[PDB]
Formats: C-alpha cells, structure tokens, sequence
C-alpha cells in the first residue's frame, strides 16, 4: 500500500528489480548519456522568410519565419485585443502611443466590426497561456482555407 | 511437467540428501508434518517436480534411498522431515558393505539392485514426462559408489534418453578418511566417464576451507556442508521450478558446457558466501556477486582454475535482475583475464536468470565451470593407485570377491587417457 | 531541525503528466523543500518561502509554491503522521434555526477560537431525515418535539477539525440550558445565543462514533439532504478561498445577512476543469493572463457559496452587486468603502468575493453550484 | 587461516582470544556458538546432528525477501491497465 | 486487411506480450477483452462485446506459455491459441528440427489454418522468433518452410533477434544462428534483424535507465512493430501497405535483410526539454547511435530506404528532410539504384504504456533500410563458426540427435556464398 | 565527491572514535547505523554520501579503516557502542604492538599487515566513484601511527600518486611529553612526511591544554575532550563538502592556495569560538570578534608564537550564519592592522570560506551551540622554529648513542639517522629562505 513512503518496496516492484541510485553514485552518466542526437542546422538566407529546410519554426504570436502572411490570416485569432483598441499605460510603444485612430466615427465602426465577429469568434482554440493552438490538418484532404479563390465572400 | 527423480546412495547420499529435501521442502513451503503452509501460489504450480499428492495434501517426495545399514536409515527418520520420505522408498540391505568396491558392486549388488530397480521403476511410470536422474553419492565408501554405480549403469541402459546428474564427493590427500580411496575412486570414475552424462564433482576440504575463510563458522559440522551442497542442488534445479527471464533446463545447461562426450567433469560454486557478522558490510549486485563467484577460493573442488584453461562456463542467477549488467559483468570477466579462458571457443560463458531467489536470500547465482584443472585432481588420484597398485596392497579382498587385476589395469589405463585428453586441451 | 513530509502529486498541464513529489516543511524557518520520488533528485534547493500558513496543509489543501497548484496526498512519515493525526480530531456542529440568524457571527466566533471548518452546508429538514438524525432518542417525548421543531427553520451544519476538537467545542457550546449558563458563564455561545432548554442553538457532538455517523450522514459519501433553495430572483456570492482561509468568512456572511436572507450554502473545493467552464463569461471579456489568475485562484482551495436572496422577493443581482462595490479591491475602496470587496478585498485578483453580474445568469450560476456541482 | 580455539570452551565468550567477533553474532542469532553439541553438553543421550544450520549458513537479515514479495518478472511488468498504481508518473486521464 | 502474428520461442511470446499490450492499449481494448472497425485488422469480434486477438504463441517449455496463461491476459487470448509443447529443446538446432517439430506443427499449421480460415483479407504472416535458440530456430525455421509450401505468396516479414558480437548469452549459438540462416534465406521474403547490445546501448544512452532489463527491449521493439503496422490499422495521408516493403527495398531476391531505427527514443523528461520537429528526428534516424542492430553504416552503401512517419506530419517538411539526406555526403548511397527513398504517413501519434519509459510524443519515424553493414555482420559471425567447427566441438550433440556434418558443411558454404553476393553488390 | 580516512595508532583510532560519533549525529544517524524508523530520509539525499555508503536498505557503514598493532583499543571499539556501525572486517588488528620504535613499526611488522591494509583500501576505493583523496589520523610521536603509518603513505602513494593526502598529524609538544624516544620517532616521520603527503596539518597536545584550560575553563582535562574539538575541526573543515555553502571549496584548494612550495606543506589550525554554556550567554558572538579571535595565540592548536612568523597564506572556513560582507570586512581590517604581518612577497593571502550549516552540539559535551564558528588554516615560519626545536632534543639524545640499540637490534643502521637528520636541516634552511 505504501509504495513510495518505504524504500525496499520501491525495490520490490521495480522492473529491474532495484530503484534508481543516486546521481553521484551513477558510476557512467553526464556528458555521456546527452541526447544531443537531435540534431540539425538550419541554412537561412538574408531574407528568406519561410524555412525550407524542415526545421521547427516559431508560433504566430512571435514577429518570425514568415508571420507577416500568417496574422493576416482568416482563421488565426490572438489571444489579446488589438494594438488600435487598447487603452492604458505599461507597453505602449512610443510610436503607438502617439498614432491613434484619429477618428472617433472610425473607432466606432472599427469596434462594431471587431467586437460582433472577430472578439469571440474562437476561444476553445485559446489556450490557458492565451497562445492559440495552430488548426492540425487531419485527413489527406483536409484544407485549411481557401487559398486559390481567396474573395469567396464578396462586400462589407 | 518435466520429473526429477532423485536418488541418494550410501551414508554421504543419505545425509546430503537430507538435506536436501529439507531444503525443498523449505522453498515450496511444505511443513515436516507434509502439507503445505506456504503463502504465495508461485510454489504450488511447481510441486509435481519434486513431490506428489497423495491425499489430503500429504505432498510425498519423489526420492529413492539406498544403503545397507540401518544406522543411516535412523539417522534419515530421526531428523525433522525425516516422515514424509514414503516406506516403501526405504529400500535397504542388511549386511553392509564397508569401504568394498567389489563388495559393493557384485555381491551386496547382486540382490539389492533388483529390488531398487523394481522401485525405481514404480517410481519412474508413477509420473508422466521424466526430465532426467539426480544423484547425490560418494567415491570413497563402499555402497554408496559401487551399488550406485551399477545403479547408474542399470538405469543408463533402460532409460538411454533422460538425462543425468551425479553429485559424487572425491578423496582429498590431506583429508584422507578411508585407506583404499584410490581403490574405490579410480574404478568409479572409470565407470562414470561411460555412463554418466555429467559429474558435478564435490570435496571435503575445499568445502571445509570455505567454512573457514567465507563463513568464518568455528566448527563446521556436517549439517553445514550439507546444506551448502543442497543449496547448489537447488541452484541448479530453480529453472524448472520457478518463472525466469531467460529459462535454462538441464539439458540446456549440458550441451552449453560438454564438447565432448568424454569431458564431462566440472567444478561447482555457489554465491553468496559471507559470516553472521558481516552480512551488513555487502550489498547485493552483480559486481559483487561476481567477484565472489569467479574467486577461486568458492570452488568447490580442490582444483586451482588458475592453474589451467577454463573450457566453458555456465552462471545460474535468481532473483528480480538487469541482464544488461549480468552480461557486462560475464563480458568483462571473460575479457580482464583472457588468458585462463580456452582461445577456439568465443564467449565460453552460458548464464541464466530466473526469478526466485532461495528463501533467506535476495539474489543469488551458481557457478558451473567445466575447466581443465580436474586433471589435477586426477592426477592426485592416479599417482596414489600407481604406488598402491605397484605392490599389490589390499588388493586380496577384492581379488577374493571376483574382481581381477586387468579391471585395476583398464581403470588406471583411462584414467591416464582421460588426463591426457584434458592436457591436451589445455 | 524539524521535517513535516508530504506526499503531494502536481499534474503539469503542459504534459499531463501526475508524480508525487516529497515536500518537507521546516516550521523552524518557516521554509519549505521538495524532492521528486521517481527519479530520486532534489527539486527545490530548501527555499525559504514562509507564503504557507502552518494552518493551511492539514492533508487536504491545495499549497501553491512558485505557481504549482499542489495537493498533498498523503502524510510521508509516520513522525508526521502521529504529529499531525494528534491535531486533527473530527465534530460535527450543526446550528439551530434560532441562532441562524446569525450564523455568521457564530462562524466568525470559531475562526477566532481556533478551527477548520472541512465541510459545510446549508439546507433545511422534512420531518422524515429530521426523526433520521437525532434518532438514537427516537424514545424521548421531549426529543420526538425537537425532531420537529429541528425541522422548521433553515439549519447550518457544519463539521470542525482542532486538537481536542470534541473537548474545546462542547465546551464553547455550554450545557444544554441556555439560563444557567448565561448565568455562570456568558461567553458560551448557547448562552449567547440561546433562549432555553429546548431552543438551544449550538448543537455538536459528544462522542467520537456518535460524530462519525452524524457527519456521515451530513456530508457523506454522496449524500445531499435537504437541500434548501430557490428558482429566480436570488443571486449568487462566492466567499473566496483567501477568506475561508483567513477565517473572515464569519466577517462576511453576518455582513450580508444583516441585508439579506442566505437561502443555501456550503464548502466545497473544486478542480481546475470545472473552475474554467464556470467563469467561461470572462473568457473573452477579460485579458487572458488576468482570466487565467482568477480562475486558478478560484480553484486555489476550499471556497464558500452562499445563495444570496433578497427581503422583498423581488430581484437580488442588483442590490446585491451593488453591496459588493467595484470589481477592483482597490479602486472600490477609495470611494465606495462600505462595501465589502474594499472592506476586506485584498488586490485585484486577491479581492474579496465574487457576485454574478448580468441578471440573466443568476439562476443559471445557483442552479449550477447546487445541482450540477455536488450531483457530479 | 587456521582458527585458534582454545577459550570460551563453555557456551558464551567473554574473552576477545580468536574469532570472538563472529562467534558473538553468532550467539545472539542462534544461541548456540561454535557447536551444537557442545551447548546441550553443557545444559545437562542424543549426538549433534540435529541442528537449525539455516541461519548458520545462508540467511540475510536485511535483504531476505519474504515469500509475499515473492513474483515473476513478467507480473511484475504486465499489471493490469486500468488500475496500474505501482508507479510514481504516469499519464492520469485528463478528459 | 487483416494480418497474423506467430510467435516462436522464449524470446518470441515474451515480445509478443509486449507488443499484444501495445494493440490493446492503442485500441482502447480492455485486458478482459471488450471495449467500454480500425481494429479488424488485429482483434476478431466474438459475439457481442468481444474480441480475440489474431495470434498464436508456440513453445516447447510449457513454463512461459502458462505463465502468460495466468499472467494479467487471461480472457484476451483464446485458450486453444497458446500451444505449448512439455520439455525444451535446450538450445540444439537438430533437436528444435527434427524430434519435438515433427509433432508440434503439425497442431501449429492446422490451427494457423483455420485462423486464415476466419479471416477474409489476409495482408500476410509476420513472425517474431529469435535463432540463438533451440525452440524458435529449429521449429521456427521448420513452421516456415512448410508455411511456405501452404501459402507461399502471401508474404512473410519475419523480425529476428540476432547474437551480437560481443555480449552473448550463450555458447552454441553460432552453430544454431548458420542452421538457421541457411532457411532463413529462402523463405523469409523481408527479415530484420533485431540485435541485443545496440538495445542495451540505446536504453543506456537515450532512455539513461541505468539497469535495463529485457521487458524495456520488448516494449521498444514493439513500438517498432506498432509503428510500421500503423498504416494498415490507421488512415494516413499517405498510405502504405505489406506488399510495400516486397517492393520497395528489395532488389534481389536473395538481398532481404534490413537495419532497422526508431526515433525519438526520448523520457519523459527530456520531451519538455527538446522541440521535437521533422528535420532532426529524420536525422537521428540515421545515425548509428540509433539503429537497433550493431554495426556501423559507414563501412556501407545504402539499397534503399523505407521511413513510415506518425502523428502531425506534413509532407513538405519531411520531403525537405530527405532533400538534405541526399545532398549530405557524410552517408552515401549506391549509384546502382539512384532514388533509394520511400515514405509513408499515419495520422495517429504512437501511445504510451502506463510505466513505460517513453514520452508521448508528437511524430514519430521508423526507418527500416538496406545496406551492406549486413554483409560485415555475417562475415563476423562466420568467423567465429569457423574457429568452432575447426575442433569439431559440440558436434556431437546434433549428430546424436540425428543430423551430420554435411549440414554444417553446406550451411557454411552457403553462408559464404552469401558474402560473395553482398561484396558483389556493394561494387 | 567521496573521501576516505584512515586511522594509524593509538592517538588516530581515538580521534575517529569521537569523530565519527559526531559525523552520525550531524545527519541524525543512531549508532546502529540507521536513522530512526519515525522520521523518514529524503529520497534524493546525498549529504552523507561522501562519507557514509548507504548498503542495501537502511544502513550506512562508514569509509575508514581503523588499523593498528596493539588489540587493546581497537577491541576496545569493538565491544564499546559503535560495534553496529563498523561491523568488524575493518577494524584491523594486529597480535603485538610496535611499543614506540619505528624501525619495529616500519620493518618488522608492517611488512605483515600493511599488505591487508592496502588490498582493504582498495575495495573501499573500488565501491568508491569520485574520490576526492585520503586524510590520515596518527600522532608521530608513537610507534605503530609513525613507523606503518610511514609505509602506508609510501605505498598508497605508489598506488595513487595523483590524489591528495591531508594528513592530521600529532606533534609531541616541547615540554608536556609522556614518552622518551618520540624525538627519534618524529624525525623518523617526517624523513617521510616530506615527500608522501601533500597537505599537513599540526596538531599540538600542549596548546589544546591550554585552550580547554582558558577558554572553556575546564581546570582537568581527559583525552575525551582534546579529541571532542578535534573532531569540531576536521568536521569544520569537511563541512565544505557535505553541505553547500554561499562559498564552497573542496579538498583540492588548500592543494593550490596553501601550498607555495612542494616541501613546505604544515598548516597552524585554530578554531573559534571555543566557549562554554555560560560564556556564551553574556558574550554576543559576531563576525568581527571570532575574525580576531581565530589570531591569537591563546587559540591555536600548536604551541608556537605566530608573532616570531610571517604569514604565507591563510585560510578561514565560516559555519553557520555568516553573510559574505562583514567576513569582507573583518578581513579588511586583520590586512591593515599592523599587530601581525604577511611575507612581503605574497600580497594577497587570504582563502575565504562561508558554509551554511552551523556546527551541532553533542550530548554530554561542554560546547555551547552556536550560531556560527570559523576555522583557521594558515601557515608561517613558526613550524620551522618548531622543526628547529624538535631537531636540537634529537641531536642531544644522539649525541650519546642512546636508545640506538634497539633500533639496530631491529635491522636499522646509522645511515638513515645521519640522512634523516640533514633532511631536517636542509628543511631548516628552506623555511630560513622562504622567510626572506
Ligand atoms: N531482446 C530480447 N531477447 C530475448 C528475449 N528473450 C530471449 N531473448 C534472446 O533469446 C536468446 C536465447 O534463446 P531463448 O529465447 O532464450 O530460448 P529459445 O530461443 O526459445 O530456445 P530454447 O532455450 O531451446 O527454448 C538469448 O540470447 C536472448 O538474447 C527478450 O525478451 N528480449
Ligand atoms: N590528541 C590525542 N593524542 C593522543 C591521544 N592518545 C595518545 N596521544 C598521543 O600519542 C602519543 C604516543 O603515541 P600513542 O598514540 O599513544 O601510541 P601509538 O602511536 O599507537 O604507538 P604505540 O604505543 O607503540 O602503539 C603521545 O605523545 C600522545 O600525545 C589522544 O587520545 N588524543
Ligand atoms: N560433506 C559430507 N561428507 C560426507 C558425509 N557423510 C560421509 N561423507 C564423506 O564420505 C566419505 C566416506 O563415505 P562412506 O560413508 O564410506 O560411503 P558409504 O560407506 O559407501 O556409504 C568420507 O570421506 C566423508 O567425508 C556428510 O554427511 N557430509
Ligand atoms: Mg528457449
Ligand atoms: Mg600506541
């Protein structure tokens, strides 16, 4: 029943039949047991913005590898609201802080617009972190979007 | 499933076999009254090895006995498991035989061995799938080497396909407790090297030296030795009784340490070893395990592995191991030492594990080296016939009983041809 | 050189994955230590963190060092064990409809004397379960009155932990008659709120076995008895874990009964799961990180539910709300200090309770802490 | 090599002449020091050959395995799915 | 589809127990046998609420079988499919062939028979067995001829446990590894070895589990199995089947041995650790730290290559992995065959087992090549016969048991014949 | 990081006898050799471990051999209380005793025992992993702890060579001396001493007196409490190890900042604050004052005049609560004072050290439990006014053959007395030369 507050039980159903020593009484271990065998180089252009290479690439929220194309996608959502909408102090660029929306008509239909579809049109995608999780294609099929005939809806 | 009979002859069979179902009796929890009383199911699946249901759980064991006199059969039914042995396996003579070969072999022999025969059979039918015979003799005394052997040669030409263990204690120079040892050991060994599939040799002194040094007993009795040989009965025989890793049969231990059908005599060992007092000091891995067991002062035999070529090895482990560290520790013991190991043989070590360890114990192992050093002991054996034989000493009682001078001459012939063969090797 | 060792499992959520690690307490230099059992290494060097409160372990809780909501499983050492097991002691000490009124006070009275209330509930008996409990006078004339009069009002019952927890609590309730002990000794709580013999209000327990099933059948397994509530015009309020904690639950629920009627009531902690589909009406109105707090502070330990009803009838999320003040501890408290957040609301997700905001939802949230909660 | 024994001929060693050390770990396991004979012996016929010879011979107080913990390698690592609870992490469910 | 398992020997029904945990789990199989149509291809449906596995385990001990017999799998396999013989062969190649078999197949084929007999779209036969010894060598070798002369088209992927060089376990089993091969070769269609020390060295250095048993080994090698059957079991987006591997990586008829690699052989701590994507895990599947049978391919050309992937797999990036494989010259291919690559893709991610030393991953990759490091491997184990048989050692043992020298002789022969033809075609 | 100690002589055994006894109840270990069942060991605990191998479950057998010729003492710790902690295939033992003559303990019998000394060591070496070196326990003065205790370094040294070896040696003091021919027998040491070991540390009997007499004014000293802060020190000093400090050193440093000279290798050791129960109450004990107390002579564990010195280096261990500014301080203000002065040529001569855990007390001691302590290791031209001394009793005694018999009674010559006497002579102009 106590399997962790006695130590020769831990021995006893242990696979290899005795537990884990410690890490100074390990006779081989360090700089030897490294698993450094995941290993690659990625070949970057000066101004290649998408890898070819097939390395891991950094998540949207991260200004990298090609995320220009990505936000300005129609199904990726951002886990905060947007630079234009904000209002306090604390992480205003100054740049930001001085161009605002001169107009308050403007920030008005902004907001509609904003606030009727894009404010909570996913949040099962929003992780605790509040990073949305990419969409993982399954199926040989699957689309992620329409690519080709991009103004599939036309005006507004 | 698979059935050992066993067999025990003379005093020194009696008394070790004693031992040695007390042992068994021990490690499937069986108490001296015959029912069981032990706690975990792993040991009722493996009882019709060594014993059978009578009735209302009498587990009898599956063992003959064999003397001529009464005094060993007293001593058998006096101890604690002493009835459980079933009366119709107290088979035994009346006369005694007393350090005879030729009283032991062709007259006592003439009208016991039929009757052990005839219960030896009953015994053999009474189970359905036969592994092979155990025997556990001596070389020195008189009904205890030669009926045993013409048992061996009785039982070797009804059942030709069975296998067979013989656990044989040899003559020692400086312990010497019968006169005509070499007498009796040369005519047995030459019997042995034709009937006998493989010969676990014992002695007195090595065990008697490792009572002094490992154990550190100051008077270690017979009950000591006896059980030390018992426990490397057991050893052997765990694979069939208990789940492993990695099983290994008795046949499977022969054909990975005989090459040759004539080479066949091995040293036997047995770890761990260590005193009342320090018990505490050790842990229980492989290292010190193996250091223990390639020690040359755990052999049991009185032959120096040091002093020849081992030709190959075997290991029986038991208890819950890694078989990674098992076999680096067989490599590299087979790799530091590199020039005591044959050279036309790679890897020359079979090991084993499985996965009970003996009652009292962790982790234990069992060593089984079929080395040249044997010719030592041989030869030890040889040089004494020679000296006894060149004047004819105490040679009329056994001439008076039907044996003549040319069975002396083809023993010592053999004897001389198997040492060569082992030289040869070297 | 002191240790109290837990067993205490943490669930990271990035990779789902449960072990146990080893968390020794040192009360010497309020400093805390962790080792992982699996792999046998040290997790945490012997930090000193000193945020615990020696109170607040008691095998149940959920502690949080270095942002790891981690609960202990189970006590690591049988020095431990006899140390702690010598603590805790079980009662059980329902109220009486009379002093009902007051539970609050009451309560407040006992997290002051010193306890941990474990369980808590609120409802109010038929006269079927009523004659159940108290049924070992089931003889009594005197008792086979109490059984119905016990029936009427709304009674709190709710259980008590404290070395000598038996002693000290019949002790603080006073004889059975309220008179004589307003008489000898009036800080008796039956003697301050108590008007006789048979209206006392302070029940408890006498015996170890005769509180064992007394509790059981309160609380029990998967038992819910009487259960007191109401459909519409009744609003919620949670009573955080930082008050439950720090006892002040007794200083809010008097302070919200003074004004409105508790109708239901209880303590129950709750997971991570289902503390995040519960706020899921903040998700998009709140920052992430913000959001993300307040759900992780609500399912941070034990928290109260009190199912805030109104005198009138009439409707409770508004006044209610308005009771509350401002959302931010801080900010309600420089101009709006009579209400509660900013009486004893500690900092913006710290702050002191929670109140259902949109009218529509009152009866959704109720409903939902009082029937999908416990039946799940 | 050789032991020297010729002190402590009764069933108890007081003195510290020879091998007293394992002798006296000895005596407080069994009771009986050197051998069996001599203690009965001493107590008072019947020879020595009945003896415990367990504990004398092959017995590790510490690292004995009683026959509880007795089990095969292959139930040791094949527990049932559902309820496997002999290991320190493991991934809980997490609908 | 469906496709069935036999299991041969010691060492084949103790992988087999690993790799039957392995489909029950990835099914949501309950070890009595219900749940709480992807599965068809392993588990018949019995009845109502029932399902019984598509195997057969065969020994001549009759210990292990009844161990798993009374192991945590009793409902789950079918009595009758657990064959057990009531004494061993013991590690002798004649007495595996020639005295137990001629027994035990016979029940062995006509139950194997009537499992294809229930089954409708047979795949193959897919057989674990291990030739060091007497069981699965002998017998193994003798079920697969005469499977052979019964079906013969249906293919055979056959996963061996070869003897390493050096860590051995036994002492005759040169003898029984050359008995073996010289049927291994003529009626196995695609065989992969599976070797034990570069296990032991992956357990050591990748897993770090300090005191690595054989359960760990068989847990791995059943993710192996697992992983180049999830193709059938599972919809990917670019599916292969068993007919594949016949095609694909075999160019001639007596050239069918193959290195195998999994990767990534990763804990459960090292997963947070490490970003785990398609560019290095198709790396790590090359190096020889990383291949599952001792020898090093740099002494090598590769034939050709096979790489099944699972889990979050898009095709573009493992494409532009293999890109980078062909225009690295740290490894080189034979200019014999010039496009020697060959994917696959599942959708599901492997699983994990409860107390099993690997992480659960996001992808996977199970690479199972052709090289010529093979022909280094047999070459080093015939010398090491031929300092044996010199003395004429053990022989004795397999002449008793009915057999001569001329089987050694044309075993030897053969085996050299097959070093002519793998220096031939690394030219 | 493990380090083993081997105990030579009647002195040495003694020392371990009280030290060990503290070492267990530092990490709360019974005598029996396991913690108490209540309280539970961390699972990931190795402060013990570079002492104590944990065997198995639940016992720890110290790494040291207590070894020597004489039976009395040894099985003396045998049947005393600490028989379960060492189980008794360690603890090696002669059948007859040197009796204080070196030639007897160097020749004679050691060639019989020292051989099972060095095939135990290498065992314990071999269930060993990193080890750090050896330290060595003996009083010179004797017969068994100088002349085996001579062979054993020589041949650990051609075993190892390359690990270093602290040895806590027993000086006999100038006037306080309870034997004879310990003259003969400490130049008999050091002919050896010089070129075995690599790290020495001197210890007086005299100056202990005198600080059990001063500071905790015990009038009447036994040798339970010389050894008792003995053991205070060597457990200072290896506190380093055992448990993390704010600055930790290990055994290699006083290798590199203690040693200048590959001959000139004896440290002066002092501790403070050695202070009784009632001292303690009315005396606050901070930095600054226990910095300054380490540095008189009325606290030194050898019975010289650091005033007649120079400083070489020094090097002071910190145990307890002790942050890392006002040791800083301290420092500064002991380097500007002018009461003592370093050698010119070595500006900085300092080898701070700072652990957290304080030192413990032990039950039916005399030392009051403190919040911190420190421990001075420092080295000076005093030892070789302290040489020079030992070398002018020796020339005296010589200088009438006296007691030369026994040692040419036991195979010895007049060779090695005239060679080891220039030894120390040729030591006396080198410390003479460094000094300038
Ligand atoms: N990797 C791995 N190898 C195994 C396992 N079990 C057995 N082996 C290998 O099998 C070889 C010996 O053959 P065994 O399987 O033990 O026995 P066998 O093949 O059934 O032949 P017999 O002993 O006659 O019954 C050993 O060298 C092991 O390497 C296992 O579970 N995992
Ligand atoms: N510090 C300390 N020194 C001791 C102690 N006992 C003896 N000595 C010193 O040891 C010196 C003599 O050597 P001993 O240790 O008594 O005996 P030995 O070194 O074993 O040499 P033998 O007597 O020949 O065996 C004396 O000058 C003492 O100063 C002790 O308990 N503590
Ligand atoms: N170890 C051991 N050896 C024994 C025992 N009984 C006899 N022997 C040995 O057997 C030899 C004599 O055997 P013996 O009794 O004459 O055989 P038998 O007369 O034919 O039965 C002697 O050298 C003894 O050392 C025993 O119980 N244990
Ligand atoms: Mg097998
Ligand atoms: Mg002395």
């Amino acid at each position: 029943s106590r399997l962790m507050q006695d130590p020769k039980v831990q021995d006893w159903a242990s696979i290899a039949g005795t537990r884990r020593s410690l890490a100074t009484n390990v006779p081989d271990g360090g700089p030897r047991v490294n698993v450094n065998l995941l290993k690659y180089k990625r070949d970057a252009d000066f101004i290649s913005t998408t890898p070819y290479d097939g390395g891991p690439s950094y998540n949207a929220e991260t200004c990298m590898q090609n995320w220009a194309e990505d936000r300005r996608d129609k199904h990726y959502k951002s886990g905060f609201h947007p630079k234009e909408l904000r209002r306090s102090t604390r992480y205003d660029s100054e740049y930001s802080a001085r161009f605002k929306p001169t107009s308050a008509d403007y920030v008005g239909r902004l907001t509609h617009t904003y606030n009727t579809t894009s404010r909570f049109e996913g949040l099962t995608r929003v992780g605790t972190n509040g990073i949305a999780a990419p969409v993982l294609p399954k199926r040989s099929a699957d689309t992620s979007g329409e690519h080709v005939f991009y103004a599939k809806d036309g005006y507004g | 499933m698979r059935e050992i009979v066993h067999i025990q002859g003379g005093q020194c069979g009696n008394q070790i076999g004693a031992k040695f179902w007390e042992v068994v009796s021990d490690e499937h929890g069986i108490d001296p009254t015959g029912t069981y009383h032990g706690d975990s199911d792993l040991q009722l699946e493996r009882i019709n090895v060594y014993f059978n249901e009578a009735t209302g759980g009498r587990y009898v064991p599956r063992a003959i006995l064999m003397d001529l006199e009464p005094g060993t059969m007293d001593s058998v039914r006096s101890g604690p498991y002493g009835q459980i042995f079933r009366p119709d396996n107290f088979v035994f003579g009346q006369t005694g035989a007393g350090n005879n070969w030729a009283k032991g072999h062709y007259t006592e022999g003439a009208e016991l061995i039929d009757s052990v025969l005839d219960v030896v059979r009953k015994e053999a039918e009474s189970c359905d799938c036969l592994q092979g015979f155990q025997v556990c003799h001596s070389l020195g005394g008189g009904t205890g080497s030669g009926m045993g052997t013409l048992l061996i040669s009785k039982i070797r030409e009804e059942y030709p396909d069975r296998m067979m263990l013989t656990f044989s204690v040899v003559p020692s120079p400086k312990v010497s407790d019968t006169v005509v040892e070499p007498y009796n050991a040369t005519l047995s060994v030459h019997q042995l090297v034709e009937n006998a599939d493989e010969c676990m040799v014992l002695d007195n002194e090595a065990l008697y030296d490792i009572c002094f040094r490992t154990l550190k007993l100051t008077t270690p009795t017979f009950g000591d030795l006896n059980h030390l040989i018992s426990a490397v009965m057991s050893g052997i025989t765990c694979c069939l009784r208990f789940p492993g890793q990695l099983n290994a049969d008795l046949r499977k231990l022969a054909v990975n340490l005989i090459p040759f059908p004539r080479l066949h005599f091995f040293m036997v060992g047995f770890t761990p070893l260590t005193s009342r007092g320090s018990q505490q000091y050790r842990a229980l891995t492989v290292p010190e395990l193996t250091q223990q067991m390639w020690d040359a002062k755990n052999m049991m035999c009185a032959a120096d592995p040091r002093h020849g070529r081992y030709l190959t090895a075997s290991a029986l482990f038991r208890g819950r191991m890694s078989t990674k560290e098992v076999d680096e520790q067989m490599l590299n013991v087979q790799n530091k030492n590199s020039s005591y190991f044959v050279e036309w043989i790679p890897n020359n070590v079979k090991s084993s594990v499985c996965d009970i360890p003996p009652k009292g114990l962790k982790m234990s192992a069992t060593f089984i080296g079929n080395s040249t050093a044997i010719q030592e002991m041989f030869k030890r054996v040889s040089e004494q016939f020679t000296a006894m034989f060149r004047r004819k000493a105490f040679l009329h009682w056994y001439t008076g009983e039907g044996m003549d001078e040319m069975e002396f001459t083809e023993a010592e012939s053999n004897m001389n041809d198997l040492v060569s063969e082992y030289q040869q090797y070297q | 050189n002191l240790r109290y060792c837990f067993i205490s499992e943490w669930l990271d959520p990035a990779s789902g994955i449960l072990w146990k690690y080893q968390l020794f307490y040192y009360p010497e230099s309020k400093e805390v230590e962790m080792v992982d059992i699996k792999n046998r290494r040290h997790f945490l060097k012997r930090t000193k963190y000193e945020e615990l409160k020696p109170s607040l372990l008691f095998l149940g809780s959920v502690v949080t060092v270095f942002s790891r909501q981690l609960k202990l499983t189970e006590y690591g050492d049988e020095f431990t064990r006899n140390r702690m097991e010598s603590q805790s002691e079980r009662t059980l000490a329902m109220i009486k409809p009379d002093a009902y009124k007051n539970m609050g006070k009451i309560i407040n009275a006992i997290c002051q004397s010193g306890f941990l209330i474990s369980k808590l509930r609120i409802g109010k008996l038929s006269k079927e379960e009523a004659g159940e409990f108290y049924a070992v006078h089931a003889g009594k004339p005197f008792v086979d009155r109490l059984t119905d009069f016990m029936s009427s009002g709304r009674v709190v019952a709710m259980e008590l932990v404290a070395p000598g927890a038996i002693r000290k609590w019949r002790e603080l309730i006073g004889p059975t008659d309220s008179n004589q002990a307003r008489a000898e000794a009036p800080g008796s709580l039956r003697a301050q709120f108590g008007t006789d013999k048979t209206f006392n209000a302070c029940h408890g327990s006498d015996a170890p076995d005769t509180a064992a099933e007394e509790c059981n059948f309160w609380f029990g397994p998967g038992r819910y008895p009487g259960k007191c509530d109401l459909a519409a015009g009744t609003t919620l309020c949670l009573v955080k874990p930082h008050l439950v904690a720090d006892g002040a639950a007794g200083l809010v629920i008097d302070l919200i009964q003074e004004s409105f009627e508790v109708t239901a009531g209880g303590l129950y902690n709750l997971d991570r799961n289902a503390a995040a589909e519960f706020l899921e009406v903040y998700k998009g109105v709140l920052p992430a990180g913000d959001f993300n707090s307040m759900v992780e502070q609500l399912t941070s330990g034990a928290c109260i539910a009190l199912e805030v009803a109104d005198r009138d009838g009439a409707d409770a999320v508004e006044p209610f709300r308005q009771l509350a003040g401002p959302l931010d501890p801080e900010l309600g408290r420089v101009l709006r200090p009579a209400s509660l957040r900013a009486r004893f609301g500690l900092d913006a997700v710290r702050n002191g309770v929670h109140c259902t905001d949109l009218p529509e939802d009152g009866v959704l949230e109720v409903n939902y802490f009082f029937t999908i909660l416990p039946t799940a | 090599t050789q032991p020297y024994t010729s002190y402590n001929k009764q069933d108890e060693v007081p003195t510290l002449i020879g091998n007293w050390v394992e002798e006296r770990e000895l005596k407080e396991l069994t009771g009986v020091t050197r051998n069996l004979a001599a203690s009965q012996a001493l107590k008072d016929s019947l020879g020595d050959a009945l003896t415990a010879t367990h504990p004398r011979v092959i017995e590790h107080v510490q690292a004995q395995t009683h026959a509880a913990d007795w089990q095969s390698t292959v139930q040791a690592t094949y527990r049932p799915p559902s309820d496997a609870t002999r290991n320190a992490a493991a991934y809980v469910n997490t609908s | 589809r469906e496709v069935i398992s036999i299991h041969i020997g010691q060492a084949g029904i103790q992988v087999g127990n690993a790799c039957w945990e392995l489909y029950c789990l990835e099914h949501g199989i309950q070890p009595d046998g219900q749940m709480p149509d992807a599965f068809n291809t392993f588990f018949s449906e019995t009845g109502a609420g029932k399902h019984v596995p598509r195997c057969i385990f065969l020994d001549l001990e009759p210990t292990v079988v009844d161990e798993v017999r009374t192991g945590t799998y009793r409902q789950l396999f079918h009595p009758e499919q657990l064959i057990s013989g009531k004494e061993d062969a013991a590690n002798n190649f004649a007495r595996g062939h020639y005295t137990i078999g001629k027994e035990i197949v016979d029940l062995a084929l006509d139950r194997i028979r009537k499992l294809a007999d229930n089954c409708t779209g047979l795949q193959g036969f897919l057989v674990f067995n291990a030739v060091g010894g007497g069981t699965g060598s002998g017998l193994g070798s003798l079920l697969l001829e005469r499977l052979s002369v019964d079906y013969g088209k249906k293919s055979k992927l056959g996963f061996t446990v070869y003897p390493s060089p050096q860590v051995s376990t036994a002492v005759v089993e040169p003898y029984n590894s050359v008995l073996s091969t010289h049927s291994l070769l003529e009626h196995t269609d695609v065989a992969v070895m599976l070797d034990n020390e570069a296990i032991y060295d992956i357990c050591r250095r990748s897993l770090d589990i300090e005191r690595p048993t054989y359960t760990n080994l068989n847990r791995l090698i059943a993710q192996v199995i697992s992983s180049l059957t999830a193709s059938l079991r599972f919809d990917g987006a670019l599916n292969v089947d068993i007919t594949e591997f016949q095609t694909n990586l075999v160019p001639y008829p007596r050239i069918h041995f193959m290195l195998s690699s999994y990767a990534p052989i990763i804990s459960a701590e090292k997963a947070y650790h490490e970003q785990l994507s398609v560019a290095e895990i198709t790396n790590a599947a090359f190096e020889p730290a990383s291949m599952m049978v001792k020898c090093d391919p740099r002494h090598g050309k590769y034939m050709a290559c096979c790489l099944m992937y699972r889990g979050d797999v898009v095709p573009k990036d493992v494409n532009a992995s293999v890109a980078t494989i062909k225009t690295k010259r740290t490894i080189q291919f034979v200019d014999w065959c010039p496009t020697g690559f060959k994917c696959g893709i599942n959708y599901q991610p492997p699983t994990v087992v409860p107390g099993g030393d690997l992480a659960k991953v996001q992808r996977a990759v199970c690479m199972i090549s052709n090289s010529t490091a093979i022909g280094e491997i047999f070459s080093r184990l015939d010398h090491k016969f031929d300092l044996m048989y010199a003395k004429r050692a053990f022989v004795h043992w397999y002449v008793g048991e009915g057999m001569e020298e001329g089987e050694f002789s044309e075993a030897r022969e053969d085996l050299a014949a097959l070093e002519k033809d793998f220096e031939e075609v690394g030219a």
